[PDB]
DNA sequence: ATCTTAGGGTTAGGGTTAGGGTTAGGGTTAGGGTTAGGGTTAGGGTTAGGGTTAGGGTTAGGGTTAGGGTTAGGGTTAGGGTTAGGGTTAGGGTTAGGGTTAGGGTTAGGGTTAGGGTTAGGGTTAGGGTTAGGGTTAGGGTGAT
DNA sequence: ATCACCCTAACCCTAACCCTAACCCTAACCCTAACCCTAACCCTAACCCTAACCCTAACCCTAACCCTAACCCTAACCCTAACCCTAACCCTAACCCTAACCCTAACCCTAACCCTAACCCTAACCCTAACCCTAACCCTAAGAT
């Protein structure tokens, strides 16, 4: 498989097919699906990492959408990247304004 | 049915947003703003359904309409 | 008997630290079908499509409440008013 | 019925690498699938434009490269451009 | 040298129809050219997606029309969908 | 009529639009009536803009429409403003508007 | 000697009713080359590219002033303060 | 043929009167004294974000000259679509 | 409330820059021949929707109480408006020069074209861990002596 | 603070249901293959951007008086918060009906591709009219008498 040739879990062959099928350009380079599957695999791992940590904190083993939201909004970069995105069943980060605290 | 979105249901959504005091005029203004949002999303969702020559508005049509509106939704098979 | 603005602070934590929906599924499904009928008649809605719409709405409104609250606090207040929702949606590029 | 494609096989594999003593909800897997699809399109579409702007008819890893630099935030882009050039380099070596 | 494409010939033709005495700045023609190009790719790209969503390999006037209904505002879309269906109808006859 | 634009009653280039649709990577194939429909939608919108702009130029005693006239036409229409809401017309300036509380008592 | 307000209100009309740029072309061109230098050295700028950047900047800042002013008026004021620019940017999604 | 003069502190070139003019177009009557620095901060951020992407386009095109198109493509990426300089 | 005074709005024709009319020319759109694959009919499987029954009990809703936030109004500094003048560099049209983009010529390898081969992953089934749900508990502040 | 008051998190109980481990076969990816052209290389042109000279009066900056918007306390008012208990209605739990979606089978016709073709339209050139600029021109309304 091309994924094993590149040291990847993400499907290099599938990404290459989606690039020509999706009407992005006339031709698709040999290393473009390899580079892309790796960038997608990196980002999924970067998310899964912080999400498993949030699941660990909440005494759970299985990451639910709340853990994904907590991981995203607690990062600065993942939040900026997914700034105009809504995680269904994610809820909000717990934050109460300082002026709305007891006197 | 816009009154089905009750004053206590609106108050819960204000609490999640970190709202301490909620004016009485708010409960009506929220109903207005929610109706506008729903109209704009469903209108595009239906335009997708109608283009697909279907009578059933699918989860994908609602997803495509949300993305068009810039309120991209994750988790609905998009 | 709790002081004015103490059950409110307990409620905020109760809901922020939760993810369940805050509008009942049936009144919402009625509103969705009413609005859709005003665009096209003889319409069916996938169970999932309605939930996709409900999630979208609440997430929007909560985010709108966040900005609204920031506007009330900007004008030395603690209570959200229509003038705040209007300033939030105006600067958000929803209103002129 | 029809065939439903998914990145679940790979989201599972990658989860097992970072947290082997951690699992994933059916809803959370849908959120992860939506994330992969969104970012796929974001990068692919940006590379499609670069290819076009420079009168070229091919999306190469150089187009993916600059799309990542444009779309991903500061450090995330640094590490993605790294892991990407890495995987390409390794792929060229092994035929 | 290289040749530079433009919609200036047509922006001029259309200007004379509407205001036969009114003229146009070189900068204003640039703004009009940017407008035509922006709206071209807004509609084309939306039609490209509609075809993809419905597993269709072709962009037909049916995809252009729903893209117009999605992108333009209420009364502008109505008149554009009108003006468009008319030109297509006329084209099919001749 | 030998050009496709003349067959459709258009000024906008039906042949050029058809070429840009294929040459722009939007889909595998381009329908016969899609460039016709599109050139007409673009021609309609340009005429709708040019109309309101010529009016703003005539109000300003000018013969020629400059980018200020285009901006004035866009921002004064409700739909054109919504359509070009997140767009900047270079050399367009702003609509003259002063908030009521900033006015002399 | 005009009262405090009379020259400000005259200036607002003078500029709103006009389209010329409000930052001098040379100080702005230095700022652009300084900033660009700090991303990549040995950079040339097309005369037009700089004007494209200047137009973009002023149009942005004027629009930012519009929202900022609406924030000062919201808190019963007439003068724009940093807390207003910050709230206008917070709500605009710039943070 | 031999040297480029050092570019330094040009954010002050965006003077207090130049900032005043931009406030007038936005319909601003009173302008705080702290504003002139806050505006300089915000303008610098805007310019960094636009030029950064413009240069990423220039670098992709294998060029040393940042064109008007690169600045246009960068502005469109930022959602501040500019009319008039091509495209 | 009358009266001077400095503002833009205006007119003038000076007078320059620019747009639009104009030429010829270079490339693109149109023509009409062949081509095949998307799409469009057809029937007809079947999934998934809405319909309409039911039993609480969760939740919505009116109307009790005072709490303290919003608001008003007046008084307090002091902050940013406005004036002037002397610099102070921005802006004007210069001038040359070569780093830089790039026509346009030539060749090659990258990529698509085909298919038939294995092999990965969709679609299902199912047993069993993780979450769920209900209770009593320690834990930690809430409101008031 | 010091006192009772609530409540929500903390543990440990046992149950519902969905992860995720499982199998099987489908369809997708992969290694045979010729085959065409896009991109790479190399050139030079040729613009165009950079920096170089020149002068200047536009425009900035710096401090001066003080006009007045900002923000302080306080006091009046009622807006909405908390608390309650009657009661509507949302919620699973459950069933069938069959309209709507879509499988995939035949077959037509649309959109592709091709070369020569003429016709638009790019560009390079040229004059004259729009508009730009600075001369006074009265009108107007700012803001002290
Ligand atoms: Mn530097
Ligand atoms: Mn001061
Ligand atoms: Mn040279
Ligand atoms: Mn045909």
């Amino acid at each position: 498989t091309r994924s094993s040739r590149a040291g990847l879990q993400f499907p290099v062959g599938r990404v290459h097919r989606l690039l020509r099928k999706g009407n992005y350009s006339e031709r698709v380079g040999a290393g473009a699906p390899v580079y892309l599957a790796a960038v997608l695999e990196y980002l999924t791992a970067e998310i899964l990492e912080l999400a498993g940590n949030a699941a660990r904190d909440n005494k759970k083993t299985r990451i639910i959408p709340r853990h994904l939201q907590l991981a995203i909004r607690n990062d600065e970069e993942l939040n900026k990247l997914l700034g105009r995105v809504t995680i269904a069943q994610g809820g909000v980060l717990p934050n109460i304004q300082a002026v709305l605290l007891p006197k | 049915n816009i009154q089905g979105i009750t004053k206590p249901a609106i108050r819960r959504l204000a609490r999640r947003g970190g709202v301490k005091r909620i004016s009485g005029l708010i409960y009506e203004e929220t109903r207005g703003v929610l109706k506008v949002f729903l109209e704009n999303v469903i209108r595009d969702a239906v335009t997708y359904t109608e283009h697909a020559k279907r009578k059933t508005v699918t989860a994908m049509d609602v997803v495509y309409a949300l993305k068009r509106q810039g309120r991209t939704l994750y988790g609905f098979g998009g | 008997r709790y002081r004015p603005g103490t059950v409110a602070l307990r409620e905020i934590r109760r809901y922020q630290k939760s993810t369940e929906l805050l509008i009942r599924k049936l009144p919402f499904q009625r509103l969705v079908r009413e609005i859709a009928q005003d665009f096209k008649t003889d319409l069916r809605f996938q169970s999932s499509a309605v939930m996709a719409l409900q999630e979208a709405c609440e997430a929007y409104l909560v985010g709108l409440f966040e900005d609204t609250n920031l506007c009330a606090i900007h004008a030395k207040r603690v209570t959200i008013m229509p003038k705040d929702i209007q300033l939030a949606r105006r600067i958000r590029g929803e209103r002129a | 019925r029809s065939r439903k494609e998914s990145y679940s096989v790979y989201v599972y594999k990658v989860l097992k690498q970072v947290h082997p003593d951690t699992g994933i909800s059916s809803k959370a897997m849908g959120i992860m699938n939506s994330f992969v699809n969104d970012i796929f399109e974001r990068i692919a579409g940006e590379a499609s434009r670069l290819a076009h702007y420079n009168k070229r008819s091919t999306i190469t890893s150089r187009e993916i490269q600059t799309a990542v630099r444009l779309l991903l935030p500061g450090e995330l882009a640094k590490h993605a451009v790294s892991e990407g050039t890495k995987a390409v380099t390794k792929y060229t070596s092994a035929k």
